[PDB]
Parts: structure tokens; sequence; C-alpha cells
């Protein structure tokens, strides 16, 4: 409940928003960034080098078939499989048909050669599909078919279901397909899936799927891809909506679960212990409701940490005390590393290298706009030099 | 250029109306720690200390206050709190261990601005008061104690801000703002007004001016030479005095209604930065190289201030002070910036020569940007 | 007895408060702006600022009151008020003279038993016996014109000092015309 040090992050820029966004507002793109506002406004962030400095650039983007009265709900984007080329964008919005919502999904992808990555050209190439349900979250996943890889769209619906949209190489357009064919673990739902994660296993043909719903139900499934069979499946029922679930390896795999009325937790050693080894992150619920989360190395030590953003305008960071350090009294677990404060509720984040130096910036989308945060250059510069001089000294000693 | 979003702040309660010159920050109790002084029209002056939401202590005058200040006017080496009312009164308080004044004296009325500094160069601090009708009067404290008058100047354009700036040759100079982005120099002869003009659209714009902006470390009392002017139609100018003619360093045109001008060192490198605030709460911070940093407070501003303040842990830190219409005063005390421009990491490492030699030893040519990017990623995220 | 006044405009309202602070009359101008509209509002505020003329107003008020009590019947000033001292104070406080007032003043200089005898027969010389120890000073008031004013001439022996006041709302050769004949009358009636 006390930070073990100060925050090494310094704010670089801040672009103001006319109106707010939601947890699905942020998305990747490209090193560019796409942020969508509820009232149709879509912005693209990047940086421009200038001799000896850099300058932030936050331009506006216009997409074809979105009525001025439409309300955007969710947005996503990805890149085509390596055998293919191109960038695909998808936006789900709601027209206001008099008194009833009319949901819609649009997919933008430019097929003209030499312009598959031009965002401006892509901005008007869209399809248009009706829904018959209110969408929740648009995500994407990579599957193996034959001896090749494909990327498909996954959308959770108002009916407790997940709908899969797959490209057709024949007529070059996306079509809805049955979900049970490729994702047998994503069936027989009874609540609205607020977040879904699909973690592949590099170098092999298995994966872990995790999902959390409004009721609190959390399901994890260890699934094969060649035989399309569910090797194992576990589930649990917490309280409150599950705002986030992530799959990561502490060093063995583990799952981070972030609810809204309870502390965030981590279940360790899934493939060996299921959902019994539960470690709770201390004091991570004294700052209202946790809305976002992220697992990455915000420490430059080579090992991951856990970031938690709350509605109480807080950015807690938790670090894992490895048992290799050997302190079984305060045994292997998570303790608060540092903590930062903001002015508006925090809604989304991303860890991406915008500047282009190899250091990764943290982009935080809050109620009022987009903040960019950078590692303290003084600290990061003095830290590179020590490592480099150690490297060269070691080379001299071990070479002679 | 880049915009920022300061977060940490303290809100203080304040019920009353005030002029834009009735607020200051300085050491009134002589403890090397700054305190906040605000003079309300009612006839009471509130002093806030640390981060209490209530006034640390109140001192009651008679009449409506117009100017407040903290300084060693008595030349005794101890700072005192001095208040000037609208009807020509002059109250003094000492708060170094309610609060009836320790000294009163009537002076000419219609007071607008006030300054405490040694202008002639005799080692004794003089008092300067600028009135609402283009009349400036100088006074000095003389022990029997009592203020005695000195030279008085008369001007045409309105008077908005007084300053003391080191002249071309190691001597203090009294400078006054004159409308139309102009100013005047007052000669302390003991023509007496030398007008100067600085382009321009109107000739009645209200102008504000600040002088004696530091330029290095440990060279505060050792020199000056820079000053700045701001016009209500959104124009800032920073220029240096020197001997022949006043060289203009830079000019900036914004589209807001600038009404305040201060100086503050936020980067911590010794140089001081120009701080301007508009009526709607937009704030600009510019260093000596036209590098702008913006900060928007989404309210409406009655009065503004900037300087060192002691809010937490008994430390003096740079602070920005805003007065809102909702009976509140916001003090931001975490305004320090690591730098003013934006650079990533490669340009910052490129300056150092050790990094060049240490990479040349490794046999990698530092001109292949992707290769160095890969090396830095390996060094930063995979240290083993 | 605090007083308030208002004036609305497209940019917003302008409020004025008039009140009393010890021995002073105080006027405060507020503002409420309910960019071009803001610039116009600021210009109008400055325009209103330059027309308070709170200085010329007090000048003319004092000078009109002195000519209204030159008769000595006005209830404005009661007994025990040395008008010479008040006039000297006023001249000291405003030696430069405002550029917007309507009235004008001028002062000059030009035995004791003779003064007392003349005061005894003041009505013979068309003077006044008004007394402020009750020192008495002579004074003569007459209406004149030039291009309508009231010219009052007050003489007090101290060697005597004479003040000439010309009384005509705020918006000299006429003063010199009376100044020339001021001392002439004294010289001719000093027999």
């Amino acid at each position: 409940a006390v930070a073990a040090g100060p925050c090494p992050l310094r704010e670089d820029s801040f672009t103001r928003f006319s109106s707010q966004s939601n947890v699905y507002g942020l998305a990747g793109g490209a090193g560019e960034l796409l942020a969508a506002t509820l009232k149709g406004k879509v912005l693209g962030f990047r940086y421009q080098d200038l001799r000896q400095k850099i300058r932030p650039v936050a331009k506006e983007l216009q997409f074809n078939y979105i009525p001025v009265d439409a309300e955007i709900v969710s947005i996503d984007t990805f890149n085509k499989s390596p055998p293919k080329r191109g960038l695909v964008v998808g936006i789900t919005f709601i027209k206001d048909s008099g008194d009833k919502g009319s949901p819609f999904l649009n997919i933008y992808c430019d097929y003209e050669p030499g312009s598959e990555y031009n965002l401006d050209s892509i901005a008007q190439s869209c399809l248009n599909l009706e829904l018959q349900f209110t969408p929740f979250q648009l995500c994407h996943a990579e599957v193996q078919v034959g001896d090749q890889l494909e990327t498909v769209f996954l959308l959770s619906g108002n009916d407790p279901a997940i709908h899969l949209y797959k490209e057709n190489e024949g007529l070059h357009q996306f079509e809805e397909q049955p979900v049970e064919n490729l994702f047998p673990e994503l069936t027989n739902l009874t609540s609205s899936v607020l977040w879904l994660d699909v973690h592949n296993f590099p170098g092999t043909s298995r994966r872990l799927s995790a999902l959390g719903c409004q009721s609190g139900y959390v399901r994890v499934a260890h699934v094969d891809q060649r035989s399309r069979e569910v090797l194992q499946m576990w589930s649990v029922l917490q309280d409150g909506p599950i705002s986030r679930v992530i799959v990561f390896s502490l060093s063995e795999y583990s799952v981070l679960v972030a609810s809204m009325l309870e502390p965030a937790v981590v279940y360790r050693d899934l493939l060996n212990r299921g959902l019994e080894d539960q470690l709770l992150l201390p004091g991570s619920d004294q700052f209202d409701s946790v809305l976002c989360s992220l697992v990455t190395d915000v420490d430059l030590d080579g090992r991951p940490e856990v970031l938690v953003a709350t509605y109480g305008q807080e950015l807690l960071c938790y670090k894992y005390r490895g048992p290799e350090s050997g302190l079984p009294e305060a045994q292997h677990g998570f303790h608060l590393l540092w903590q930062r404060s903001f002015s508006s509720p925090l809604l989304a984040m991303a860890h991406v290298d915008l500047t282009g130096d190899g250091l990764q910036e943290l982009a935080v989308v809050s109620l009022k706009g987009v903040h960019i945060l950078q590692h303290s250059l003084i600290q990061a510069s003095e830290l590179v030099l020590t490592r480099l001089r150690h490297q060269v000294e070691q080379r001299r000693r071990r070479l002679q | 250029m880049r915009s920022v979003s300061y977060v940490q702040r303290v809100a203080l309660e304040f019920s009353g109306s005030l002029f834009p010159h009735a607020i200051c920050l300085g050491d009134v109790d002589n403890d090397t720690l700054n305190e906040l002084v605000v003079g309300d029209t009612s006839g009471k002056v509130s002093v806030y200390k640390n981060d209490d939401s209530r006034p640390w202590l109140t001192c009651s005058c008679q009449g409506m206050l117009t100017c407040v200040g903290v300084g060693d006017v008595c030349n005794k080496g101890k700072n005192l709190l001095v208040a000037v009312s609208a009807e020509g009164w002059f109250h003094l308080f000492d708060l170094t261990p309610e609060q009836r004044p320790v000294f009163k004296q009537h002076i000419p009325a219609n007071t607008k601005v006030m300054l405490i500094s040694d202008i002639d160069g005799d080692g004794c601090r003089e008092l300067v008061v600028g009135y609402t009708d283009r009349v400036v009067r100088a006074f000095r404290w003389e022990e029997l104690g009592q203020l005695v008058s000195l030279k008085k100047w008369m001007l045409e354009g309105q008077v908005d801000s007084l300053s003391v700036t080191l002249g071309p040759l190691g001597l203090p100079e009294l400078m006054v703002s004159q409308p139309g982005c102009a100013y005047a120099i007052l000669l302390c002869t003991w023509r007496d007004v030398v007008l100067h003009q600085t382009r321009i659209h109107n000739k009645n714009v209200s102008t504000h001016l600040i002088g004696n902006i530091k330029q290095g470390h440990g060279t505060e009392s050792s020199g000056s030479g820079l000053f700045a002017l701001c016009t209500l139609d959104g124009t800032l100018k920073l220029m240096e005095e020197m001997e022949e003619a006043d060289k203009l360093l830079w000019s900036v045109q914004v589209d807001h209604q600038l009404f305040a001008l201060e100086k503050l060192d936020v980067t911590g490198n010794g140089h001081e930065e120009v701080v301007a605030c508009a009526w709607d709460g937009q704030t600009y911070i510019i260093d000596h190289n036209r590098t702008v940093v913006r900060f928007q407070v989404d309210e409406n501003i009655r009065a503004f201030c900037a300087g060192l303040y002691a809010c937490k842990e008994g430390r003096n830190s740079p602070c920005l002070v805003y007065v809102t219409f909702n009976q509140k005063i916001y003090v931001y005390w975490e305004v320090q910036l690591e730098r003013m421009e934006s650079t990533n990491l490669v340009k910052l490492l490129e300056t150092k020569p050790e990094y060049h030699s240490l990479l040349q030893e490794l046999g990698v040519d530092p001109d292949d940007l992707p290769v160095t990017r890969a090396l830095l990623h390996q060094t930063l995220y995979h240290p083993d | 007895t605090t007083y308030h006044l208002q004036r609305a405009l497209p940019g917003g309202i302008i409020l004025m408060e008039l009140a009393f602070q010890g021995c002073y009359f105080c006027v405060k101008q507020f503002a409420l702006e309910c960019s071009q509209l803001s610039m116009l509002f600021t210009e109008e505020c400055d325009k209103v600022r330059d027309l308070m003329h709170v200085h010329s107003f007090s000048y003319d008020f004092h000078l009109r009151l002195v000519h209204q009590h030159v008769l000595g019947a006005h209830l404005v000033l009661r007994h025990g008020y040395h008008l010479t001292t008040f006039l000297r104070h006023f001249l000291a406080h405003h030696p430069d003279g405002p550029h917007f007032g309507r009235n004008h003043i001028y002062q000059g200089t030009l035995a004791h038993q003779l003064y007392n005898y003349v005061a005894d027969h003041a009505s013979s010389y068309h003077m006044k016996p008004l007394r402020m120890h009750n020192e008495y000073a002579l004074v003569s008031a007459w209406h004149s014109s030039g291009s309508d004013f009231d010219v009052s001439l007050l003489v007090c022996h101290c060697r005597l000092q004479f003040f000439v006041v010309l009384t005509s709302f705020p918006r000299f050769p006429p003063l010199a015309a009376e100044v020339g004949m001021a001392r002439a009358r004294l010289a001719q009636l000093v027999r």
C-alpha cells in the first residue's frame, strides 16, 4: 500500500478531445495510433522528426459511410498475414433510427496494389453489414488452416454469442461464418463477453483462450489447432463485471483477471495447477474501479510488470518478487512499484514505440484526451551507458 | 508547441473580490519559506501557509485594499508585509515571532501598482507607487520612522506595471509600461521621462511588463538585462536592454487576452522562463529560445501569480497560482519539467562523445540507424 | 447610502457602484462579458472608463458651492467656517486645474483700522460684512457674460488676498477680463 520508489515516466504531449471515448476506443495502426471518439471523430497520432527534435502530430481522419447522427461503439485494426499484405480497419457503430438503435459494422481494406497501407485511401473502401445485435468488442485472432495462417475478426454480441468474420479470397469481402468451426471453446455462453483474449503459442500449434463476462464468469481453455479440440478447460465465477483478462508468462503460463468491485488477481501455472494458485495484487482496489490493464516491461529489467488504471485516476504499477530472490517470509508475490495520478478517469492504454528510438512510449487515453508518457531520458541514458561499458569490459576480459 | 497537463494542486477557500494586483507570494514571517498573501476588497488580508484550506492568519486594515507586498522597506534587514489601500493609506505588519498594523501613514490616493526595490543604487530600498492617472511617485523610509517623498513623474499613456532592470552599465533602471506596446524610463535625478516604442495595430492596448530576468546560476544579484512585454491583443515580446538600442530577442503572436506576466524557473537549469496567462485560463511558458509550452485550465481566471511556494515537506518549489470565480484558488506545485523541447533518445545520446567512442570500439558504425535501433532494444529490454 | 447603476450592451452588462469611504467618494466599475465581441466590449469599457471625470466634477461642485454661499444665506455652510482656509486648501489640492470643469479660479494679493472702518461701512462700498475671534472678510458677487457666468471676488486682510471665482455637468481670457478689473475696483474704492 506504499510505493517503493518514484515514477520514471515524464509526460511529453497532451491532445485534447472534444468528447469522450470508451474502453474500446483505442487501437493500433501501421508506428501510428488511432483513437476514436464517441461522436464519429477519429484521430491519428504520430511523430515527425525535425533535424534535432521531434514534433507530435495529431491529424483527423474521415471514413466513408458513417452518418453524422451515428454513434461509434468500437474500433479495431490489424495487419494481414505474412503471405498477404495490407492493413484492415473495422468500426462498429449505431445509427439512431428514430427511437431504436440500428447497429452496423464497416470493414475498410484497400485492395489496389501500392495503396494497401495508405490510411487515407483505406478510409473510403468500406463494406456495410447489419447486425441484429448490439456489439460489444471487436478483436482479431490468427488461426492456422492447411499450411498457412489467416486473421479473422471476432465480435461479441448482445445475444450471448461470438460472431466470426472471415475474408473470402474469391470476391474479396468479409463474410460471417459459424464460430464453432475454428473456436470450439467460444460456444455455449450465457452472458455478454466484455473482454476476450486469445494467446497463441509460438513455434507450436496450441493456444489459450480466456474470456470474462458481465456476470463475472471467467473461462480459460487450453486448445489445440491441428485437431480443433479442447485439450482442457477451466472456469470460475467472481463478482462484478470482468473488465480485463490477459495471458502472460511470469518467467509456465498465468492469467491476470481485473474485475471492478474486487482487487485484480493473477492465477499462476495454468497448465499445471488450473485456477487454484491465486495471488492478489495488494491495495489495487482503493482507487475506485479498474478500467484498463497492461502487462509489459515498464522497468527495463527484462521481465514484465503489471499496470492498472482506475476510474479514480490512478496508474498503479506492480512488480513480482521472484522466489529466486529467496525471501519466503514475504514470499514470491506482487508489491506496489510506483504510482502516478491524473486529472480525468483513465480509459485505455498502449505500449508502443512512437518516437522511433527503440524506447517504448506509453499512450494513455483518458476522458479529456490522449497523454503520451516517456521514460525519463536522463535515467534511460545513464542506464544504457553502464550496460554498454560493462559489455565492452566483459568482451575485453573474455577475449584478451 | 507541446501542451502538458499538470495534475497535483491544492485548493484554497477565498470569499471576496480583488484586483489583479492584490496577490503576492513571499516570506512574511522570515523563515526562508514562502507564504501566500491575498488582499480582499473588504479590508482584510489573508495569509495562507503550507497546504491548509483555511487562511493561516488574517490581518484587518481599513479601507479597500489595492496593493500588497512583502519586502524590507524599512531597510532593517527583516521582511515586512506592506499594504496600500485605495484611499491613500499605508499599513505595515510584522509577523515574525486580528493583527493590527504596527504603522500607518496617509499618502496620495488612487494607487494602482507598487514596487519595493533599491533604484538609485545607494544600498537602501526605495518604494515606488504608480497611480491610476499616469502619475508615478517615489518614497524612501527615513528614521525619525516615516516615509518621505522623492521625485515624481507624469506620463501620458496609462501605467500598468513597474519594474527595475539592470541598465546598459551596471546600474538599476526604473521602467514603466506605456500603452501601444511601449514603455518609459524614469530617471532618478537626485527630460525626466524617456519614452520608447517597439508592428502595432491599436494605440490603446493595455500593456504589461516584467524585467530583471535571470540568465544563469548564481548570477541573480550579479546582473540582469532582459525584459518582456505583453499586450492585451495577444502579443509577447522578449528583448534585451544593452547600450545602443534595445535588441529584440523574440516576438510571439497568440489569439487570447493576455493580462498577466511573470517569470519562473521550471526546468531548474538557472535560466528563468516567461509565464503569461489569458482571461480564459490558457497559460504559456516560453524560454529564451521561443520554445513554447501550453497549459489550459478549464475555468475563468480573476487573478494570476507564479513563484516559489512552500506547500509540502517544508520545501520551496515553483508554483502556479490561479484565482477562480468559484471562491477558490488553485496552487499547482509540481510544474517542474525535465526539458522544454522534445527529443527521443538517439539525439540525446548522440551529443555525448563517450557513446560514440564506446560504439566505435564495438565495431558497429553508428550511421546505420536500424542497426543501432536493434542494439538499443537489445540493451534496454534483453539485458541478458 | 450605497448606490448602484447599470448599463447593458451586446457584449454584456457594466455595473457601477458609488459609495463613501471615510472622507472619500468611491466609484467602482465592474464588468461581465456574457473575440471580436470581446474586443468591442473591452473598447466600450475603456470608453466608459474615460468619462467618469470624477475630478472635474468635484472641482465644479466645490466652486459652485462657494458661489452659492458667497451670498451667506445658503444653508450649505453654517457658522464657524473660515472660507479663506477652505479656499486655500482647495487651491493647494488642485493647483493645476482640470481640463474638463466649467468653473475657473484665480488668486492674487493687494491699515487694519482702515479695514475695520471699511467693514463698518461695507454696504457703502457694495461689499459684504461676512465674518468667519470672528475674523471678517469682504466679498462682492455679480453676474457677467462673455464669448453667462457669476463672478465672485473675496478679499481677506492678513496686505490683503483676493480670490476671483467664475461659476458657469462637466463636458482664460474670460477670466482675465474680470482679473483686469478686479484690482482696479479695489484701487478706486481704497480711498
